[PDB]
């Protein structure tokens, strides 16, 4: 047929292959980033199928660089992958020109790589998109989403998942131009909270880190004593 | 060796001698060291006679095929880039020590060339083994935007120095003369030395060399 | 060869001589050792002329390809890292001594010298070359931070013009030019406007 | 010296419509002679003939490789080569050794089979040909055979004085040379006969 | 059967080669360029259809070198992959030859690049058009286009995307008349062609304009503020 | 469907497939005179905003070699350029400007290059390369398969029978470039669906002199069935 590989067209120019991998974010569980005014924040709904796991299994959030972040959603081996790709593009860029990566750059390159799997019979198309966050006092604050046919565009606010319209109608109602990181770290737990749906799916985990002004460029994990304080508004604004 | 370039008002005077030795004792008279690139590029070679020979023929293929799909008229930075980055992958083995000069849609330039890929861009670059003659020529007469019956005398004067006063060179002045609308390879321009005519006669008659052998082969 | 460059609040300053010897031979008199690498971005060349101008034609390639990319005007920093690696990757190959002067919006004007191993390091004042030895000490004794475009312009002159008096290899022409936000400057000196200085007679 | 290590000596001279090609016979190591039927002409075609002086090994490989490239060419051609095609031949198989040089500086010599005009050329060790019109040389005698062609030479010469003149310069020339001689080989190619001689020479 | 892999058909036709032009209509949106006397003019739409994107990374207009722009239609990821390889060539080609590369010969760079895989089966070829403009020694404004096939020609006016036919429809009915072509005459054509195709009204913010001239060879992508000076003129007459 | 395939009455397939798209690409004109070649073939663009000064069915290999094609366009830049690579060769190792056949031999390798391996389609572009060597006009014939035929005269393309049954009745030798001309522009005008313009055919001529493309003012002046 015309969608058993990713060198083949179809009569009106469709590659399914691409759309197919897709499909297999939207059955991953929601990830979101909103670009403030003094940094980017992470959020993710993170999912424990089993209570034999370890609290911190499955990080969804990763550094790849001092500067910045990356969040995932889809096959997680495809995202482990990829960010050790984007570690050694921003490896061999301080190598070769003697500074840190910008990330219109970085996101361009590692957009290459997976569009690069869009061509051939011998490869699949990756099973994840993944958003990209940094913060510099030159070039700064930044959100790029990279997609699986390797598109990627700039963003204030975007989310990747199940949860992607009903988190996105949420964001829009958020002014984060305005705002800084530890007042959109409420919101950004408060729409993790909205979208989540307990019956469809078990318990789960809240996931969040930063770059900004209140880190020094420097991507972070968010510390407990913030997370919870965010979890709280989180539940006391679930009165609606 | 001895060979010589100038840009004058119009355009570009290229010049050579014709004398090549082995060691000290000469093997050809009338050598023409001076070759085709395009028909608005020439290229005056000194050094190893083959090494410039073949790179001259290389670059004038590869500018043929250049000028062929653009379907353009060819400039003189590409053959210099050409020719210098070839050079300095060799890093000096090729001794290949060249004058070449043009006219294009920018105007006349010339360039010397040496074998580790240097190069100069110049209105009079002189080059060889009567590099200093002719230098001491054009340090004393040259002019900007002269005429070009004037450049053509400066550089037969050029190289008749480096004739007169190096013994590698000799036995003729050949000249090239490249406008924007005409060019002039001009191969004798000038004969200064001629052998002496000779008095006796060693004509040797039929029998004065002996054979032991003989044989015939009757072709068509 | 006399190379020279220094750096002012607005931009940078280059200095070069015109003198390219092969042994004592000058081959070429009014030789340009000053070659720009970007709109903004200047090399002052030393040492094998070859080398030198290979490594200038592929950095200008690869910081083309890289500011076009970008789509912002690349920094200092950026074509200094790339003549490092070059002249280091191969220092076993290569007889180079750089100094890449410039302006860049993130730290303005910069100066950095690159010497033959490749190490690399940014000065305030930076000498370079066969004739930097006769001049290493005036330029500490006269060097003063705080000093305008012109003021640079007058210090560069008289130091280059010292180093091509005593030093054989160098000589001919002081080739200067300034960089800043406006644009590039260039000025040539010859005859009557090299500095002249006492020369003893007792 | 290098060449030097088995000798030779190579001639050719032109007339009026015709040609002359001549060569020593020898074959010795450094200071020994071991025989004195040493081929160092090669034909490369009828009114075409080519001689090698230098290190034998380099004679007997250049001639064999040529051969090669010259019956491919006649092969897939269909035509005989001109000479001025041959020089160029040779040229690039000896340039392909830039740095692994064949030791030998051929002697070319010909008539072009349409016209009949007569060609001679020579080249180093790397392929820098040198087109003359009057006399060309190779060898370790070449100082004593340009005393000899310049001054017995003369512009037009039908092929009973071009015997006479290619043969009193190789003899007397050979004849102050240590590690040439031993025998002096001659052919004389017209349009319309080939002749060939061998002469009356020292065997000291 | 004779659709799959590249081969020839009976008819003697690539299929796999023509399933690649329906490809550059899957973006939905359509391009317009137009040569002038003394300028070169691209045009295409710019449709953000979320709030949340920013629209300075949202474009489809290329700056290759200082001297050549670009706008291209097509599924975007293979775009800027095509992007990339004509600015690498470009920036061998002055590596090489000492000089800027033209339209004419970047353009045929790109065809020989893209015939490639339609005549290798390694690589898929690129759902993507790709239009050029520059300026000319002597030959003066250039505009070329090149197709996934490998074709190449150059243009006084051309289109690429959905509305293509219309579009060159309006523009051989304007062509013929031979008006006096100038800047203004050429953007205000561009303009109206997309209009009139479309049928939107524009705004400033719904397009993006790239033009390169004889007086500034350099290509400059035109801001809102400029964009609107030029639509004013459009209700007038 | 494959190509390192036989059939059992022994032919090969997509070779015959490669062929049908020649003969389904513009006409082409050959006619070899006593004293030059002629090469012409129909350039009709699909609009009046196609600039038909920018791209050339006749193309030069040398001084003394040109080229048309029938069939597609890409696959015809890939042999132009590797023509004149193997000619520059030839020149680098002889000195000596290519001869019209050896060219054909070397350039059909290369279309039989491309008819062996699998991965790999044949060229779907016929070849007609005129040439002056030797005092002798030439004029051959270059196939996909890897097969070259030397013509007095002949067409390929659209309606490539009729066209050179026109020719079998209509030329001879004791002709001149000037006649053959006329001849080879009324074999195109056959398949000509409108008004022959100086800008709708492309012609090319090689003698003595070598070979040039004719310019539209030339073309202009033969269209009165002038000469």
């Amino acid at each position: 047929g015309y969608d058993l590989s990713a060198s083949t067209f179809s009569p009106d120019g469709r590659v399914f292959q691409v759309e197919y991998a897709m499909k297999a974010v939207e059955n991953s569980s929601t990830a979101i980033g909103i670009r403030c005014k003094d940094g980017v924040v992470f959020g993710v709904e993170k999912l424990v199928l089993s209570k034999l796991y370890e609290e911190g299994s499955n990080k969804r959030l990763f550094n790849v660089d001092r500067h910045v972040g990356m969040a995932v959603a889809g096959l997680l081996a495809d995202a482990r992958s990829l960010a050790d790709i984007a570690r050694e593009e921003a490896s061999n860029f301080r190598s070769n020109f003697g500074y840190n990566i910008p990330l219109k750059h970085l996101a361009d390159r590692v957009a290459m790589y997976v569009h690069a799997y869009t061509l051939y019979s011998a490869v699949r198309p990756f099973g994840c998109s993944f958003m990209l966050g940094s913060y510099s006092v030159n070039d700064g604050a930044q959100l790029y989403m990279i997609d699986p046919s390797g598109v990627s565009y700039g963003y204030w606010g975007c989310a990747i998942g199940k949860a992607r319209q009903a988190a996105k109608t949420e964001i829009e109602k958020l002014q984060m131009k305005e705002m800084t990181c530890r007042d959109i770290v409420k919101e950004v737990a408060k729409i993790i909270y909205i979208v989540h749906d307990e019956v469809k799916d078990k318990a789960f985990e809240l996931e969040l880190s930063w770059v900004g002004e209140l880190t020094n460029g420097r991507h972070e994990i968010v510390p407990k004593d913030i997370r919870e304080e965010a979890e709280k508004y989180a539940k006391e604004s679930l009165k609606e | 060796t001895t060979i010589a370039g100038v840009v004058y008002k119009d355009g570009i005077v290229l010049g050579a001698d014709t004398r090549a030795t082995e060691g000290m004792v000469v093997a050809d008279k009338n050598c023409s060291k001076i070759h085709f690139i395009s028909p608005n590029i020439y290229c005056c070679g000194a050094g190893t006679a083959a090494d410039t020979d073949m790179t001259t023929q290389l670059i004038s293929s590869n500018l043929e095929l250049h000028s062929l799909s653009t379907g353009r008229l060819p400039r003189v930075v590409t053959a210099n880039r050409m020719l210098k980055q070839m050079l300095f992958r060799y890093q000096g083995y090729i001794g290949a020590a060249l004058v070449l000069g043009g006219v294009d849609v920018t105007g006349p330039h010339l360039y010397s060339i040496y074998p580790h890929g240097s190069t100069d861009k110049l209105p009079y670059v002189t080059m060889g083994s009567g590099s200093l003659a002719a230098m001491a020529v054009f340090e004393d007469k040259f002019r900007p935007d002269m005429e070009e019956e004037e450049a053509k005398n400066l550089v037969s004067e050029a190289i008749a120095a480096g004739i007169f006063n190096d013994l590698g060179s000799g036995s003729n002045i050949d000249l090239c003369v490249i406008s924007k609308n005409k060019l002039d390879f001009l191969r004798p321009y000038t004969v200064p030395n001629k052998k002496g005519t000779r008095l006796g006669r060693y004509r040797c008659e039929k029998g004065t060399t002996a054979v032991l052998t003989e044989k015939i082969t009757p072709l068509e | 060869t006399t190379i020279m460059a220094v750096q002012f609040d607005g931009g940078v300053v280059l200095g070069a001589d015109s003198r390219t010897t092969t042994g004592s031979y000058i081959a070429n008199r009014v030789t340009d050792k000053l070659t720009p690498i970007h709109d903004r971005i200047f090399c002052c060349r030393s040492g094998s002329a070859a080398d030198t101008q290979a490594v200038a034609d592929a950095v200008t390639y690869q910081l083309g390809f890289h500011s076009i990319e970008l789509n912002e005007p690349p920094l200092v920093h950026t074509a200094a890292s790339l003549f490092k690696e070059m002249c280091y990757r191969y220092r076993e190959d290569l007889m180079a001594g750089i100094i890449i002067a410039g302006w860049d919006p993130q730290e303005g004007g910069q100066v950095y010298s690159v010497p033959m191993g490749g190490m690399m390091v940014r000065q305030s004042f930076a000498i370079g070359g066969s004739g930097s030895s006769y001049i290493y000490g005036y330029v500490d004794a006269t060097y003063r931070e705080g000093m305008t475009k012109e003021e640079c312009l007058q210090f560069t002159a008289n130091a280059l013009a010292l180093a091509m008096e005593r030093d054989g290899s160098s000589g001919g022409v002081i080739r200067l030019a300034a960089i800043a936000e406006s644009g590039v400057e260039r000025q040539v000196l010859l005859g009557d406007q090299i500095p002249k200085f006492a020369v003893a007679t007792l | 010296s290098i060449m030097s290590y088995n000798g030779g000596a190579v001639m050719a001279m032109k007339g009026k419509n015709c040609v002359a090609i001549a060569a020593d016979r020898r074959f010795g190591i450094q200071a020994q002679m071991v025989t004195t039927d040493f081929q160092k002409i090669f034909p490369m075609g009828d009114r075409l003939y080519i001689g090698l002086a230098g290190l034998a090994t380099d004679v007997q490989t250049v001639a064999q490789r040529l051969k090669f490239r010259l019956n491919l060419y006649e092969l897939k051609e269909g035509r005989q080569i001109k000479p001025y095609t041959l020089m160029s031949m040779v040229a690039n198989l000896l340039y392909e050794k830039r740095f692994g040089p064949y030791y030998t500086e051929p002697v070319i010599a010909g008539l072009d089979p349409k016209t009949f005009k007569p060609f001679i050329c020579s080249l180093d060790l790397i392929g820098c040909p040198m087109v003359t019109d009057d006399f060309v040389v190779s060898g370790t005698c070449a100082e004593q055979m340009y005393g000899m062609c310049e001054s017995l030479w003369e512009p037009n010469m039908d092929p009973d004085h071009l015997f006479e003149t290619i043969s009193q310069a190789m003899l007397n020339a050979v004849d102050r040379d240590a590690v040439s001689g031993m025998g002096v080989i001659v052919h004389i190619i017209e349009k319309d006969k080939i002749t060939t001689r061998t002469l009356k020479a020292r065997m000291d | 059967f004779d659709r799959h892999i590249t081969i020839f058909s009976p008819e003697g036709r690539l299929y796999q080669v023509e399933y690649a032009f329906k490809a550059i209509n899957q973006g939905g949106l359509t391009s317009v360029a137009v040569r002038g006397k003394d300028c070169a003019v691209i045009v295409t739409q710019k449709k953000v259809p979320d709030k949340l994107l920013d629209s300075s990374t949202v474009t489809h207009l290329f700056k290759i070198t200082e001297n050549i722009g670009c706008v291209m239609t097509g599924m975007t990821a293979d775009s800027r992959s095509q992007v990339q390889r004509a600015r690498y060539e470009a920036a061998n080609w002055k590596y090489k030859y000492g000089y800027e590369i033209p339209v004419d010969m970047l353009c045929k760079r790109i065809a020989d690049i893209s015939q490639v895989y339609t005549q290798n089966a390694e690589m898929r070829p690129l759902g993507c058009c790709m239009i050029l403009i520059g300026i000319d020694e002597e030959q003066g404004p250039q505009v070329y286009k090149c197709d996934p096939a490998g074709y190449y020609c150059g243009f006084k006016a051309t289109a690429a995307g959905v509305k293509q036919t219309e579009s060159t429809s309006f523009l051989e009915k304007k062509v013929k008349k031979k008006f006096d072509w100038t800047f203004e005459q050429t953007v205000e054509t561009a303009i109206t062609c997309l209009s009139t195709v479309l049928s939107i009204d524009f705004k400033p913010s719904e397009i993006e304009v790239g033009v390169v001239t004889v007086e500034n060879p350099k290509f400059r992508i035109l801001t809102e503020a400029e964009i609107d000076a030029h639509l004013v003129a459009l209700a007038e007459r | 469907f494959s190509l390192t395939t036989f059939s059992p009455s022994g032919k090969l397939v997509q070779i015959e497939y490669a062929l049908a798209a020649v003969a389904g690409g513009a006409p082409s004109v050959g006619i070899k005179a006593a004293n030059g070649v002629v090469l012409a073939t129909e350039k009709k663009q699909k609009s009046i905003l196609y600039d038909e000064r920018s791209v050339h069915k006749v193309e030069p290999i040398t001084k003394h070699i040109g080229l048309v094609y029938s069939g597609m366009g890409p696959d015809y830049r890939v042999l132009v350029h590797r023509a004149r690579k193997l000619a520059q060769q030839y020149y680098l190792v002889y000195q000596e400007p290519i001869p019209t056949a050896q060219l054909v031999q070397r350039v059909a390798s290369v279309m039989q290059e491309y008819t062996q391996s699998g991965g790999v389609r044949p060229f779907g572009v016929s070849l007609l390369i005129c040439g002056w060597n030797e005092g002798r006009p030439y004029l051959f014939q270059s196939d996909p398969s890897g097969a070259y035929f030397a013509w007095k005269a002949t067409a390929m393309g659209k309606n490539y029978v009729n066209g050179k049954t026109f020719l079998e009745k209509r030329y001879n030798e004791d002709l001149e470039l000037e006649d053959a001309i006329h001849t080879a522009i009324l074999t195109l005008k056959e398949s000509f669906e409108g008004q022959m313009t100086e800008d709708n055919i492309e012609v090319g001529i090689c003698n003595e002199a070598g070979f040039r493309r004719l310019t539209p003012t030339e073309v202009k002046d033969y269209l009165a069935a002038i000469a």
